[PDB]
């Protein structure tokens, strides 16, 4: 109880906390989705209810430690509110995201952190055709709304979406489920500008 | 007299 | 991070917020918005929903920088609540609306301010005709709620909304989509009242 | 800038804030509502829905100053939060009531406030009635939760509802609406209740 | 103003808040109802709207104060969150409440408080045959969350509920509305557990 | 003490200190002294020690209640510490002053403080005639340091020294002591400047 | 050191410190003198000096405990800054007291305080005749600075000094020393006033 | 009163205080001496122990204000530590300066300060010679102990020592008496060092 | 400096200061003496002066710390503000000591804490004799003020003073120097008394 | 004075004190003595009083800053309060230090401090032989309380005391002045001891 009392102590109350990256100190950020069902299609609005656990992960100089410091301590949870999290947004949600589990995340002594919120998201998708044995393909762009590429990398572990965990009684089975970085460049400006495209192909069971 | 006077020499 | 965070606690922990602008201090907000989705309309009620991106920008003496006193730093991104920000309200909303986006804003060292809040409006629209060739206008105002043209200015920057990424299979095609300064003066009063109109001209797809 | 710091400061950082009025210190409270749209009519719930901005005007000594101390400022806008506000509450609502607009109240030197919510309310309302060319007649009393006619006052400036911005689309036109000071006494008591009945008369088209 | 910004700084500011009641200092809650409205039902849910009035009433030694040491100030309103609230609960709701009052109570010189809380209750009913003349009942028990009777005991002052505000446009009439303190006792244990079982008998006007 | 403890609580902890007075906000100290001995003479640095007690008195409107609100409490004790005090000093000593007694003063209800600071005084005085029958004559002037006499106007209550307690033993015995206002005025300037004389006249027993 | 530093973070830390006696809570101190040594005599200025232990006793409600709450702890000591202490004081010193010891008191359950400051005393004493069998009887006076009889209450437990410690090689011998409650009225005023005279007879050794 | 509460808040309360001058912003102390008595020689020794007042005046910006804005206050009185003072020691001292005055100075609303430290100094000085017609000269310089020149410049507004206060009946007379801006240059130190040389010609008489 | 200022901080700004020892948790102390100097002799006072520095050690559970967890910091030093320390007097002085040394400790992570001020006395010591070949006897006793022996229980490490640093060309040659612990006994309480008697025989030259 | 305010904030109110050196972080004090009289000897003591300037240097790593960054400030001017300082004391003094300047340092932008402070010393010393064209010579030893040579290196730039200060009508003259750097090692231990012996030679006029 007592080294990771002090830990977090050291931690967090001693220097403001991190202000986010620059571009003198850049920050990559490895994002997943595990797909665990599409439980809504709205034909009239043209609107798409997915629900996902969306795995997040970045490291901060700032929050390493030397475990043999700490009795050994090699990693810990905590509320989310204690750290700096990034600012990774859906580009085109038609609602705000709902938040369907706790806010904590796992500090790794190395200065890894492991953030996986639980959403909600209803984002713009044409259902046309899912009743068909083809079906439908959307997509959305996540990504951050105020860093550039050389502030937040965004990178993958894998362009396969994980549906190990798809409900197998969902209303619609999925086709495929891709996650694949984007880089754009705009003409003004020698720094890139990043996404993850979610392109979801699925129809009706 | 008044800026000999510490109650008066700030007007000095 | 030691440099930005040497200058966050310099222009925000230091001196009280800045109690907004006045007659003797007045300030410009420029507003533009692209234009993402008509989701829903409502003929029943003669509400219409739209998602957008408002983009706003205004400046502040109080807070510029002198970039060579904090490492070449020219610009940071920090949460909305950090700084004062504009109470720019669409006129006619029939329900509170929902943010979509990180509240995070970019300060610019001559002291320039740059949010651009995703939102969805519901808002008064008699979608009548939207089922034709010709389709339907609807138009919605925005300004400040307690400011006049003499303590906040507002202006666009263009006429025309950006439409570059309008929802391709969106329900409704937009026709046209402007946004407009208007001036209004009352018979009492020197001073001006300004808004920015946004008017769309859409049919079903 | 800093007048207004300062002018603010004073006001608000020095005491404890106003407990509110009292017999002994008892406040007038002007209502007036500027009605802008019934937007829903639920003949299954007899519940009906209103958008207004509702005018609240009072005064406290309290937030009096003497322009010439600060730099000749007569007048600013704060929020809500920094000021005591009156406790102003429909007695017939059916949901909370939905905030439309920013929650920013003006002050000016003689120690007036000025606080104009924008408001969605559903209230109790039988609409069975409205199809035809009579209409029907609702009715929503507005007062205080907690203080008596001792303590607050209520007042209007007309009886005659601000309808100058209605909207000119609505599915519902309004035949009349009236703001009236309704006052209540109890036998067992000296002191009146007070309160505003605001009545609308409207049918379809 | 000067005598009651004291008081409430003496009564609030000077100790730990109230911790609520033990076995050793026991507390008295009266609970009545006025019923304003049963807004909707539910027949594919099982679900019915209400909408009331919930008075409370407690007394506590910390909150009593001598008059003629506080200018003859004999009663006040405050917010209620500072002061301790009785966990006041339905033991059947199917939704969270909706607050639709201002959160303030009543506080008298000999400690007594006084809470009107409005809200609107889903909670569980069958509403088959209430669109017979025989008309249904549907009950909702009330009571602590965590204490017994030996902590809190739950009072009527009369087994009637109010119903001189009942909404006259309803679209369901009233036929009984009853109010009834329980106490249930059990095998395992000596504390009696006491509720408040709100009965109404209703029908479709 | 629990009245004592609320009265020093509302008259010192609510409000900034008392900041002295001004032209516009004048008082009036009366000083007395009582002298207990002449403890020492040195005739090769015309140097004299005194030892009295000096009778400080004065009256603040901020330290004034209504003994009601405070259980009839009409006086109390307190560290002079707490309070404002005036800058009385003797202005031809020749060292500090050295404080015999405790720094505690006498609050009364209608603001009125008396406090009796104990002192040993070294001064400018030639003893030249001490070991004569006729003895030699002392005075040192007593005042504010920084404040005029229409800021701070001085009186005695009686212009001869108190010598009830006047050490029988003393090496010196006291032939007149007296304490008088003298006023001064300066060609440039309206206001008065006010001292209190202690003139003494002593030989060698 | 647990039970210990919750007994005095509860009885020091939890509400105002104690305010003092007054007239309807007034206190006994009891006083008593250990001589140490007359350590010199100053024929020149009739000074003479004392090193002693003053022995102070005295009782506060405030400062009682039940053991049984704090690991039956029924005594302990602490810094007499942390508690209220008497201003008991010479009233016939020439110098400001000088301390020896530590400023730590005693204080038991039952609200009991004891503290015994060493200290050196030069007071007035006309040491003519020491030199002599017969020697020189020398008297001062200790009480309270600005509390009266009513509030302060003095009293010693014998009237015969404690001489047991008096250094046997001093140079002067104590022919007897005597400690003695004196009761004093005066005219300005009704209150008794109370001191004990501390009498020593002395010679040269 | 009350607008000197805001003053001195609005001063003092705001900003860091004033860190002392800079070679950028420098500082000129304006320094006199009222010399008032020569108390002591020591020819076993070599001190002579003087009794002056050191006027002291400088200006700071920060310390500047509109009289109209705080009710016409054009000067108040503060303690000395409420503001920046100057570090003007004595630089042959045997013995640290006592101050003899209360530490209270007076600001003006151009931001002047004077203080006027009343002080005992002993200092190195050969007294031989003192008992003749011809009397002696001593001196001693007095300046900043840490800033140079380009921080801290000296200046009097006269090169005589203000004598009208001279204790009349001293032991020693003065024969002159002067007070002279004297600047340095050292070989280690590219910087300029000013001081100010009291220059004192004294006899016995 | 990293890991020191973790331990500093860990160590004293976490816990509350140790209240010290108790019966219940009784701590040793250990004293010695090392003698630099016997610099007075006052036959008409019977006064003797030394310089020594008194060594003390006692021991801490609660400032142990495991070295391994800090960097391998094995020991520190700090103010003795920061800690507690014993309240060790001698029991004898007619002054205040004067501390000649820096007031730092060594702290230990077993928690031994070692403290040596070095200390200027003045003592009750008849010095007649002192000028023979014999020379004279004097002694002190040191101990707790407030502790007895079942709460501070004190020890020398040897008996014999340290001569080591004495003054060589000192007025006073030391004949014998001892530090001996004595217990006394009283027949009212079962606690022992301890002090350590210092007891020095000197001689002029 | 903006840039030095924020260097100061920035230098001292980020981070805790330095905790003082360690052997993993050991420093190096340079020391030099201006010697400025020998105001005083006593051949009853043996003790001899000495007036100098004792400079002080060293530097840290954390009181380092870029100029450029900071309005070009090269160093600056800070309280000894705000900063280590070296415990650097006479290890033969008799009385209590007496300090005769202000304690202020000069911190430069590289790290370095120095700091300067006035001093009047009594120390151990026999005057026997001081009358005569020999003289006497006299030591006194300067070293740190509590760090060993592997923690606190002391080092000086000359052997030679500065006497270009030395006041040329002292009672003494100084026939040589030297300072210089000693090593002792204790047998039970590596570690080295360093201090800087004083040494004076000096006789009458």
């Amino acid at each position: 109880q007592a080294n990771l009392m002090r830990l977090k102590s050291d931690l967090f109350n001693r220097s403001p906390m991190y202000p986010g990256p620059t571009k003198d100190d850049p920050l990559t950020v490895t994002l997943g989705f595990t797909l665990q069902d599409i439980v809504k299609v709205d034909s009239s609005t043209n609107e798409v209810d997915l629900v996902y656990y969306e795995q997040q992960r970045w490291k901060l100089n700032s929050l390493m430690w030397d475990p043999n410091e700490y009795g050994n301590i090699t990693d810990f949870r905590t509320s989310a509110a204690d750290i700096w999290t990034p600012d990774i947004t859906a580009y085109s949600s038609t609602r705000p995201v709902q938040v369907l589990s706790p806010q904590i995340a796992v500090v790794t002594h190395d200065g890894s952190v492991m953030f996986i919120p639980a959403q909600r998201l209803s984002f713009m998708c044409d259902p046309t055709g899912v009743d068909s044995e083809e079906g439908v393909t959307c997509a959305v762009k996540f990504g951050s709304w105020v860093y550039s590429g050389f502030e937040i990398d965004l990178k993958t572990d894998t362009d396969q979406v994980d549906l190990s965990s798809y409900y197998a009684s969902s209303k619609y089975e999925i086709l495929s489920a891709t996650q694949t970085r984007q880089v754009q460049h705009y003409s003004c400006c020698p720094e890139p500008y990043i996404d993850v495209n979610l392109v979801v192909k699925f129809r009706e069971r | 007299g008044c800026c000999s006077d510490p109650r008066c020499a700030w007007r000095c």
